[PDB]
RNA sequence: AUAAUAGUAAAGAUGAAAUAAAUAAUUAUAAGACUAAUAUAUGUGAAAAUAUUAAUUAAAUAUUAACUGACAUUGAGGGAUUAAAACUAGAGUAGCGAAACGGAUUCGAUACCCGUGUAGUUCUAGUAGUAAACUAUGAAUACAAUUAUUUAUAUAUAUAUAUAUAAAUAAUAAAUGAAAAUGAAAGUAUUCCACCUGAAGAGUACGUUAGCAAUAAUGAAACUCAAAACAAUAGACGG
């Protein structure tokens, strides 16, 4: 999953995604595609 | 060439085996293949082995581990008693029956995922299934799975997000779900074990097909009768059950209501008398063993 | 059984042992002869166990 | 790799076939094909054990008394009888291809007709033939092998098969079809060899039996039926023993010399 | 008697194959003679891969390899390795110096 | 042991006796040796190639030949410790043999253990006469077992039927399967069909095993009970 | 792994005094029997009437039974044959 | 076994398999030919060929190849100093002269024809690594040898070594038979040359 | 060792002996020294040394990556460390134990054995720099035929073995050697240092330097002799 996980204890995958504009650009995108 | 005519050669043809040749642990299957020279190889101690045999031996069958050693002799021992157990179960005529009806393995079945919806059972089997693993070649297990299982993130981070949106925004019960399947669909195109050990079926002990009668001059056989010893005076402690020795292969027998009063009046000595049993069925456990089940036919 | 516990724990022999002084060139000397004493015997059994074994075959 | 003997005279075997009972197309069905047949069966079942070793005749003896081999010893009874049935109905033992013989009169010699006297109370040659004849219609259902063999007391006397039944041990002459009811005096027969083969102290229960053949009838469906037809297997038989190669069943009788 | 020495009769366990010489008192001998105790390293923890050194507050399992009065047994009765024989003797006798063993 | 010299120049040592005149006559191999001459060098020869895998022997990997990254994401820019060191003696080591075919072969009798108690033969007749078509698994010559399974796999993979080797050696496998029901049917039934035609047999396997048995256990009663006897004597004491 | 200890080349291999199994004798337990047969059942009594039977015919002719009075090893015999073959010992 | 390796034979060795060496059979088939003509020229000069074997079994090959060449054969023991000290040990045993078809000539022998030593022309050795005294004695007397030089066995104490198992009877009575054989050509070559 | 407790009449020692409310048992207290098994000094350390536990500080391994670019080897002089004994000063002193005084043994016994037991053995701060300080074998580099056994790293998989490459140890080939033997050196070579030139006199004398001292280092000659020594062989002899 990496950045998509479920798990309470995550990776540096979340944080990483996170400064780089990934977990926020795909949120969008997912929430543009439910639109 | 010559390495392609060693490779096919007879010797090439037994597989490498250093299990020990005397072992005198529990035995379930033969350990060792058997060797035999006809006779008139034998009084020339020729058995297509490396060194000649000593002239000592007088069996046509033997077992071996090295061609040749350190100490100048050939590791054998003169025994080929394996095959007589599988002749007399052939002798005995009962095919070997599934406990938990599966399917033949002998036979080409089609089969389907009816047991593959346990793919989180057997997909972590891999790395689960390590009981005598060492401690760190185990733990080899852990990072270099997990850089493989890392290199497809990518992967799972599109097709997770285009074809079930919902539950990466709702719960990841399901997601889970797509985890299993997913490793296990970009695993089942890679070979991890794609070679199994396992015994397949009866291991060749029979090949006998159920359902066959047996025509007799007295008519068709409804029941078989073999000869057999009774080996404890006592049943098995905490089994309904004692145990008989019949045609090299150690059966449980039910006996009808109550033992035959021989068995107090011999004691220890019972198994020094023949009884007459009959093999109500066989299996095969994964082990690789056979479990018999007899009843003690007794003069009526 | 009393006995057999005195003897798999050694006390007899280290109570002799302690009677008088030794000097530790002296312990250091008897402990590497006793030592290949022990592990040369181990190497004649294997030896005997080869002979036994090679007689049974023919050899 | 068991192998198909060559016969004498091959290409007017495969031409002509056996003159006054096959034809060219019925011999080639009970020797060329079914002696092909039987020998590759029997090199499959015994190619990579000691038996490859062994001629047919000895390989029967071996595993005569080997109730798991009886596979084995039915090819290797059957190859060894087909080849004493082709032999004495052969025009001739010896090979006369260069030679263009067509000459060969072989009659009974005095030592086969004065045995034949003794052990059948006078009965004569064309009498016992008779004899043969409907001993093989009447104890033969089906498969099986007509003999007449020669015992340990110097007495002919005629023996019958099933599928593939041995002259040579009795144990395995396979002359009583249990399929069918059998008399109490059959029954005795049965029950008299059972006792003689548990007083053998051999660990193998094997027993002595010194009975050789003199004859040998193939009947077989392979042998008659392309020519002869369902139902006339008694005018196989009756040409067979009236056209039988005496130079070779003479010689099968132990004269001493 | 109808009683034998259980020294003196071999139990066949279910599901095994026999040949005829084990009702022998060869097999009997036999046995005895190669009657090694190679299951213990899957119920040895020492074999297993842990460090011995991590059990010095676990005296109950360091007690498995000293005799009963005490006295850390020789590598060829525990037949560990040479660094845990080593590992394990420093950890049973810093289990003595806490006071636990 | 020292490289003898006397031992192959005999036809030298004798030449001399017989130019002095030490020997009057010529021995009858001194012919024939100076024809056929020893050899006499007794050199150890470097070798290049595996003859079982032709895996090439002496070769080294330069730098230059790894232009990528390794498994580790790094290049390699100069050589390392291993490839410093002299490898001289992997030219005169006798190689390693191995085969393909082994690792089925372990395989087949780990999946099959009672195919082990089927006796094996391992006096060859003549290697040189085995003409084998193994499009089929049964051959004229040689019997079915472990081996014709192994031999059959290698022809589909070598015809390129199958591209992975555990799908042609499953092919193999039933195909085997099929053929020992055949024969297992084969002797079941002519066992059955011999004795309703009145075939009589002395010892079955089964008997032949009890009698065995009683052998063994009539001895073992003798010793039990003086075993038993000298344990209660003893006892006493 | 178990360590294997290889000796170094040895003059001679020999056992100083090989252990040889003495069976025994039959009269002996016999009569061992017989008087504890004696020591709880009391002296003549009926109970060791079979003892005292099977001690005669033992001790009839000669007082120890007719034994295999004789048994020796041939451990040093076949040690001695063998040494040279099976001790590994590098060519000359 | 890879164990035993005398690594004096290591140009002889094609491989390991299965712990022990495979041998070459090519250089094997070169070194037998060569072997086999020195037997045939050796026989067909007239030449004394003794065929030495002393493991068990060897005897019934050691001694048909000294029959069909003509030949002798020790299978029982070898006797130190049968070369060297042959007066000592052989010279009591009895000589006999024949003619070029090996005909005995029946011509009684001189007392001092019949103790002279009688010198082998060519030793055959089977098992070379038991019977090193009759090697260095055919050494020391100049006699040219001929074995069967296993990984273990030393080569240059032989004139003309064969590379091969020495282990097994078959592969010492097919090369044996091999030689002998060749013996019998050559030995056959001569008789027929004194006919015509 | 001291005290208590009940309980007694011998205890202790030796080849046998004799010299100096106990001994034994159960408690309590004090003191000094030592470190059972594991254990192979395996390993570690330059050597000397180093094995009850923990902690702090310092040093030490393999592979890979990058970097420096011959910065290396050896090492006169010099420097540092260096068992046991010994010495200086101050503490300590259970046990052991030169000496001394006694008891025995013996023809005698300045001994071996026993008792009482001082210095010493322990700690702190120093002096001194000697041992069969030994592998009686200086250090470094290149190289040469095998096996076995461990250890380490790596590789693979049909997962627990298998395959590799080093190290250690054992037995060897070759080679070397007076041989015993050495065996990766006591082999094949190269480089640097130390040292030797018949025995005895002598590691002495004298001088010098250093030390609180004992001593340590350095280190001769005359006279006399045709000896003297090593390995191995066959004997003889051995409480
Ligand atoms: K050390
Ligand atoms: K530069
Ligand atoms: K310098
Ligand atoms: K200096
Ligand atoms: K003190
Ligand atoms: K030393
Ligand atoms: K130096
Ligand atoms: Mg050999
Ligand atoms: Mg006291
Ligand atoms: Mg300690
Ligand atoms: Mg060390
Ligand atoms: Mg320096
Ligand atoms: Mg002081
Ligand atoms: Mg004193
Ligand atoms: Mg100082
Ligand atoms: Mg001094
Ligand atoms: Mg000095
Ligand atoms: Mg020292
Ligand atoms: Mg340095
Ligand atoms: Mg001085
Ligand atoms: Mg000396």
């Amino acid at each position: 999953m990496g950045s998509l996980s479920n798990e309470k204890f995550f990776d540096i995958s979340l944080v990483d995604s996170y400064l780089n504009k990934d977990l926020k650009n795909i949120s969008n995108k997912i929430d543009s595609k439910l639109n | 060439t010559l390495a392609e005519l060693l490779g096919r050669s007879r010797i090439a043809q037994v597989a490498n085996n250093h299990k020990p040749l005397t072992y005198t642990g529990k035995k379930f299957h033969p350990t060792h293949q058997i060797i035999e020279t006809k006779p008139s190889t034998l009084y020339r101690q020729e058995w297509g082995l490396k060194s000649a045999i000593p002239s000592k031996i007088k069996s046509r069958y033997l077992v071996y581990n090295d061609l040749d050693t350190l100490e100048r002799i050939t590791t054998f021992e003169p025994r080929g008693g394996t095959q007589w157990n599988r002749l007399r179960f052939q002798e005995m005529g009962v095919p070997i029956v599934s406990n938990i009806g599966r399917q033949n393995p002998f036979f080409k079945y089609i089969s389907r995922p009816e047991d593959e919806s346990h793919a989180k059972l057997s997909l972590f089997k891999e790395m689960k299934g390590d009981t005598d693993i060492s401690p760190a070649a185990m733990k080899k297990r852990l990072k270099k799975i997990t850089a493989l299982i890392r290199s497809f993130q990518d992967e799972f981070k599109e097709w997770l997000v285009e074809n079930h949106p919902d539950e990466l925004k709702l719960n990841s019960n399901k997601l889970e779900d797509y985890v299993v399947k997913f490793l296990n669909k970009k695993l089942e195109t890679k070979t991890n074990k794609k070679f199994n050990t396992e015994i397949i079926g009866t291991g060749g002990l029979s090949y006998s097909l159920p359902g066959k009668l047996k025509n007799s001059p007295n008519g068709v056989i409804q029941r078989t009768v073999v000869p057999g010893r009774i080996l404890n005076v006592v049943k098995e402690n905490n089994d309904n059950k004692w145990l008989a020795a019949i045609g090299g292969f150690v059966a449980d027998v039910v006996f009808f209501q109550s033992p035959p009063s021989s068995f107090n009046s011999m004691g220890d000595f019972i198994r020094m008398k023949t009884f007459l049993f009959e093999i109500l069925e066989a299996s095969m456990e994964k082990n690789g063993s056979v479990s018999m089940h007899a009843r003690l036919l007794e003069p009526q | 059984r009393l006995n057999r516990i005195m003897f798999e724990n050694n006390i007899p022999g280290d109570k002799r042992s302690q009677r008088f002084y030794m000097k530790p060139g002296k312990v250091a000397e008897l402990k590497r002869s006793q030592r290949h004493r022990k592990e040369f015997m181990m190497g004649f059994k294997r030896l005997i166990e080869i002979v036994k074994d090679a007689k049974r075959k023919g050899y | 790799i068991h192998v198909v003997p060559k016969l004498p005279n091959s290409k007017a075997l495969l031409q002509n076939g056996v003159p006054n009972i096959l034809s060219s197309s019925g011999f080639k069905t009970v020797w060329f094909d079914y002696q092909r047949y039987l020998c590759d069966k029997l090199t499959l079942a015994t190619a990579g054990q000691s038996l490859e070793s062994y001629y047919p005749f000895h390989i029967l003896l071996k595993t005569a008394g080997n109730p798991l081999q009886s596979n084995i010893f039915n090819l290797a009874s059957s190859i060894h009888n087909n080849h004493l049935f082709v032999e004495n109905i052969l025009p001739s033992a010896v090979e006369h291809g260069t030679n263009s013989n067509a000459v060969v009169k072989t009659e009974p010699s005095r030592l086969f007709l004065s045995k034949i006297k003794d052990s059948f109370n006078g009965s004569d040659w064309e009498v016992v033939k008779e004899e043969m004849i409907y001993r093989a219609e009447n104890e033969v259902l089906g498969q099986g092998w007509l003999f007449l063999v020669e015992n340990n007391e110097k007495k002919l006397f005629i023996l019958t098969s099933n599928n593939n039944g041995t002259p040579y041990y009795f144990p395995r002459n396979q002359s009583f079809d249990l399929n069918s009811a059998i008399s109490i005096d059959e029954f005795a027969t049965l029950k008299q060899m059972k006792e003689l083969i548990g007083k053998s102290t051999k660990l193998n229960g094997k027993v002595q039996d010194w009975t050789m053949p003199i004859i040998c009838v193939n009947l077989w469906d392979h042998a008659y039926l392309h020519d002869y037809g369902v139902g006339n297997r008694s005018k196989y038989v009756k040409n067979v023993l009236d056209n039988l190669n005496w130079s070779v069943v003479n010689n099968r009788i132990f004269s001493g010399i | 008697t109808k009683k034998i020495d259980q020294s003196l009769s071999k139990k066949l366990p279910k599901g095994t194959i026999y040949d005829p010489f084990d009702f022998s008192m060869g097999r009997i001998h036999l046995d005895r003679k190669y009657q090694a105790n190679k299951n213990s390293n899957r119920n040895d923890i020492m074999k297993s891969g842990a460090n011995p050194l991590e059990f010095y507050a676990r005296p109950r399992i360091l007690s498995r390899y000293v005799t009963s009065t005490g006295r850390i047994q020789h590598r060829d009765i525990t037949g560990l390795s040479a660094k845990n024989q080593r590992r394990l003797s420093k950890a049973i006798r810093r289990c003595q110096a806490i006071g636990l063993m | 042991m020292k490289i003898q010299t006397n031992a192959v120049n005999v036809l030298q040592r004798t030449s001399a006796y017989l130019k002095s005149g030490l020997l009057k006559e010529t021995p009858a191999w001194y012919n024939v040796v100076a024809s056929i001459p020893p050899s006499t060098k007794f050199t150890r020869e470097p070798r290049f190639k595996n003859p079982s895998n032709g895996h090439i022997i002496g070769k080294l990997v330069d730098v230059t030949e790894q232009p990528h990254a390794n498994n580790k994401g790094l290049y390699k820019t100069r050589p390392n410790s291993s490839d410093k060191r002299v490898g001289v003696k992997r030219l005169y080591r006798p190689p390693k043999l191995t085969y393909v075919e082994d690792r089925l072969r372990s395989l087949f009798y780990k999946q099959h253990p009672w195919e082990l108690s089927r006796p094996k033969i391992l006096v060859e007749n003549e290697i040189g006469d085995e003409n084998y078509d193994w499009s089929h698994m049964l051959q004229i010559g040689r019997p079915l077992d472990g081996e014709s399974v192994i031999q059959r796999t290698m022809y589909l993979i070598k015809t390129k039927q199958y591209g992975d080797m555990v799908e042609a050696y499953d092919h193999a496998r039933y195909e085997f399967y099929a053929l020992r029901m055949q024969e297992e049917t084969e002797q079941q039934v002519a066992l059955e069909e011999a004795e309703m035609f009145g075939s009589l047999f002395g010892v079955s396997a089964i008997e032949h095993g009890i009698q065995k048995e009683q052998e063994v256990l009539d001895v073992w009663e003798k010793k039990v009970v003086e075993e038993t006897e000298l344990m209660a004597a003893r006892t006493s004491n | 792994k178990p360590p294997v200890y290889r000796l170094p080349p040895l003059p001679r291999l020999k056992v100083k005094k090989p252990i040889i199994r003495q069976e025994a004798n039959k009269c002996l337990v016999l009569m061992s029997n017989l008087l504890q047969c004696w020591s709880s059942y009391g002296h003549m009594s009926p109970k060791c009437a079979g003892l005292v039977t099977e001690l005669k015919s033992c001790t009839s002719e000669s007082a120890l039974g007719k034994r295999n009075n004789v048994q020796k090893s041939n451990i040093n015999y076949h040690a001695a044959r063998l040494y040279d073959r099976i001790n590994g010992k590098p060519h000359d | 076994s890879t164990s035993l390796w005398r690594s004096s034979t290591q140009s002889y060795i094609y491989g390991e398999y299965k712990g022990i060496h495979i041998i070459d059979l090519n250089q094997t088939l070169s070194y037998l030919k060569r072997a086999a003509k020195v037997v045939e020229g050796v026989s067909e000069s007239g030449g004394i060929i003794l065929f030495l074997g002393t493991r068990q079994g060897q005897k019934r090959g050691l001694e048909e190849a000294a029959k069909k060449t003509h030949g002798y054969y020790v299978s029982t023991r070898w006797i130190p100093g049968t070369l060297t000290n042959s007066t000592e040990i052989s010279g009591i045993w009895e000589k006999q002269e024949i003619d070029s078809n090996d005909n005995p000539t029946e011509r009684a022998l001189s007392p001092n024809e019949t103790s002279k030593q009688v010198k082998p022309d060519l030793l055959v050795v089977l098992n070379p690594t038991e019977n090193r005294n009759a090697l260095l004695e055919a050494i020391k007397s100049r006699v040219p040898t001929i074995a069967i030089i296993d990984t273990d066995s030393e080569p240059s104490l032989v004139t003309y070594p064969i590379p091969g198992n020495d282990d097994s009877l078959r592969s010492v009575n097919f090369l044996l038979g091999v030689l002998a054989r060749a013996g019998q050509r050559g030995l056959q070559n001569r008789l027929a040359r004194n006919n015509e």
